[PDB]
């Protein structure tokens, strides 16, 4: 949509076929100058820097920390891990002793 | 980001020119009637219509 | 400097576009003209886009301290110095080279360029511009403090390597003249000067010639030839306020300079806030200065986060 | 805009002089939209000025 | 006096209503007012990117 | 300005010092130097100490 985020669209980094569709639009010259004017809505990238909210390690529940590069939601605290193990005859001492 | 490119305008004083109607992601295009330049010494293209 | 960087702008000449608006408030015919600016770094240094080429002296050297224009399809040159940009204050320019500028300026809503002329005659360009970085950090400081800790925020290079995109230019299409024709008695004296010159006259003649030197028809007045000089050398940038020469391909080349670079920034620190502690709770009591911004939330299944900018002294539970 | 007026000019021995009246300065736009430069492109509307003759 | 002119608002039409969608960038009015024998004037001097019905 | 006031400047130098923002953006060692500045006026008025005699 012309002006909410998303309205170039491209399908990967380097491809072809675009999506613009941000409603431009010519008029014509108004007496004795060379000029071209039109008019479209700006960027959505743009509106989408500065509405965009927060981050989510401000209100995320469980008091985790959010990093991002390869994202994650590290030190959550929820749950519990079972285990099942087997020790060797070895390592015990005997009663002898 | 977008980016909208805008080339040089075309005018010629004799006749008339059309459309192209290529393939660009958002291409828009239009002939205009009739103008009167006026450039920087005097008018331009030395008729009136 | 690599004086061989400048060795793409030896076939270029700069041009006369309609910045129509020049302090006074009114339009112009001006040297300088704001084609474009556009900003993407993120410690807010924007770059723009000028007409008159800067670096270079009428011959096509690299010469630091001119700047070359044109006035009346005729090159000059001027100082580099006594050239600033501002939007609402005089701000830095951190450099440039061809048609490029680095600025970088405090918030506002305008933007002008200026040098001083050959007889000085100060001469300018101003354009709409909303200019509003987003501060790093978390608090709205205007300097930068002494003591403080690092923050990241990309930037340009300084470097002037062709670097991967460019911007086209052509032969420039015509410029038409009315000093060129004078009427003595009878007869119009098509003036050469040294260029080509192309006329139109319809009396009863041909109205074709491409003559450089001087000739006369001795039968037409001024009111019916047309002079426009023509078939230049010299590229120029294709401005969507200069017509179009013809409906050919691109012709030239120039790099756009500085590309991107990631760097670091000092942001202040707010103090200690004062705590008090008693039943299940904290009375905290805050000392701003310059408006920061408190938050927190709950470590259980259901937090209940809560934002708010302080300004003055007050206490919060 | 700003809400003082302060004309000034140097002196022939190089003095700074100037005067300062307290005067609420905010012009009303002319038209429906609040714009500071003139944009090169849109309509004509009527209003007043100072000739300079 | 030249004067800039705001861009066209994205309209959506709608059961007895209308969902308009306006893009300023420097602040401009928006009136309406309805044909019958009943008016109920609105204004709103329009800053950012709002919606109204 | 007294000549019998001015005879203590007789062993003092004026100095260069850390600042912090030169006025550009970045940080330079100034000759000129805020080390701090008071109003126990209770005006607008300063007592600016500069590092520099
Ligand atoms: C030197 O300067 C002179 C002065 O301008 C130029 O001469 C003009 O050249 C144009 C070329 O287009 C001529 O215009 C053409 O006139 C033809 C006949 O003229 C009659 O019809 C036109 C309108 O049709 C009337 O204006 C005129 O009074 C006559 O009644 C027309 O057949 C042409 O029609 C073209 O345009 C129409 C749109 O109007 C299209 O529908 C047609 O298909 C067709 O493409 C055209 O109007 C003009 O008459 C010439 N003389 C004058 C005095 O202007 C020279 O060209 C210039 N020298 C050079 C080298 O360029
Ligand atoms: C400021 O700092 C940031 C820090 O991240 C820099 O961002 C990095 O920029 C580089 C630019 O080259 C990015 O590298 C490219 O990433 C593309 C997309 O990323 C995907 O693939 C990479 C690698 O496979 C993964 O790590 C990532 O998670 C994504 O899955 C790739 O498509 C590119 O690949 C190209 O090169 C490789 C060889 O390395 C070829 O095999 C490919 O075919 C292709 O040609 C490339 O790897 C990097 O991803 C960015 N980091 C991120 C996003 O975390 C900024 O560049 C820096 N600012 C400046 C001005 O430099």
């Amino acid at each position: 949509q012309p002006g909410r985020f998303g309205d170039i669209q491209s399908r990967t980094v380097e491809s072809k076929d675009l999506y613009a569709n941000t409603a431009l639009k010519l008029s014509r010259p108004s007496s004795g100058t060379v000029h071209v004017p039109y008019t479209q809505t700006p960027s959505s990238f743009k509106y989408w820097i500065k509405e965009r909210g927060t981050s989510l390690n401000d209100k995320a529940p469980f008091g985790c920390v959010i990093k991002t590069n390869p994202v994650r939601a590290e030190n959550c605290a929820v749950g519990n891990i079972p285990v099942s193990m087997d020790i060797p005859d070895t390592a015990f001492t005997r009663v002898i002793d | 980001e977008y980016k909208t490119v805008v080339p040089s305008p075309y005018i010629k004083c004799c006749g008339t020119s059309e459309c192209r109607s290529m393939e660009r992601p958002d291409y828009q295009c239009q002939v205009y009637t009739g103008v009167y330049p006026f450039m920087w010494g005097g008018a331009y293209c030395f008729c009136d219509t | 400097s690599v004086t061989e960087h400048f060795n793409v702008y030896k076939a270029t000449k700069p041009y006369l576009a309609y910045c129509a608006d020049c302090g006074d408030g009114q339009f112009c015919y001006s040297p300088v003209a704001i084609e474009k600016i556009r900003d993407e770094a993120s410690d807010g240094m924007i770059k723009i886009q000028v007409a008159a080429q800067i670096g270079i002296n009428k011959g096509g050297t690299h010469e630091h301290n001119k700047i070359r224009y044109i006035a009346g399809h005729d090159m000059k040159e001027a100082n580099r110095d006594s050239l600033q940009v501002h939007t609402s204050g005089v701000c830095a320019i951190r450099g440039t080279m061809g048609h490029f500028i680095v600025a970088y300026c405090p918030p506002g809503d305008e933007l002008k360029v200026q040098f001083q002329d050959a007889e000085s005659h100060t001469q300018a360009c101003k354009v709409q511009y909303k200019h509003a970085p987003a501060p790093v950090g978390r608090e709205k400081f205007t300097v930068r403090p002494h003591f403080g800790i690092e923050v990241p925020c990309t930037t340009y290079q300084l470097t002037t390597a062709p670097t991967e995109e460019e911007i086209d230019m052509h032969t420039p299409p015509d410029i038409p003249d009315i000093t060129l024709l004078s009427q003595q008695s009878g007869n119009v004296k098509i003036t050469a000067g040294g260029k080509t010159i192309r006329y139109n006259c319809t009396c009863g003649s041909g109205n074709v010639g491409t003559t450089s030197s001087d000739k006369t028809i001795n039968s037409c007045k001024i009111a019916q030839c047309h002079a426009a000089v023509t078939n230049h050398d010299k590229w120029q940038y294709t401005s969507s306020f200069v017509p179009r020469a013809d409906q050919l391909s691109r012709k030239g080349k120039v790099h756009v300079p500085f590309p991107l670079t990631n760097s670091t920034c000092r942001v202040p620190v707010a103090r200690a806030p004062g705590v008090t502690y008693g039943k299940r709770e904290l009375t905290v009591k805050l000392h701003p200065d310059h408006p920061t911004l408190l938050t927190y939330r709950s470590l259980g299944a259901d937090p209940r986060p809560y934002e708010e900018w302080i300004d003055r002294y007050v206490e919060r539970t």
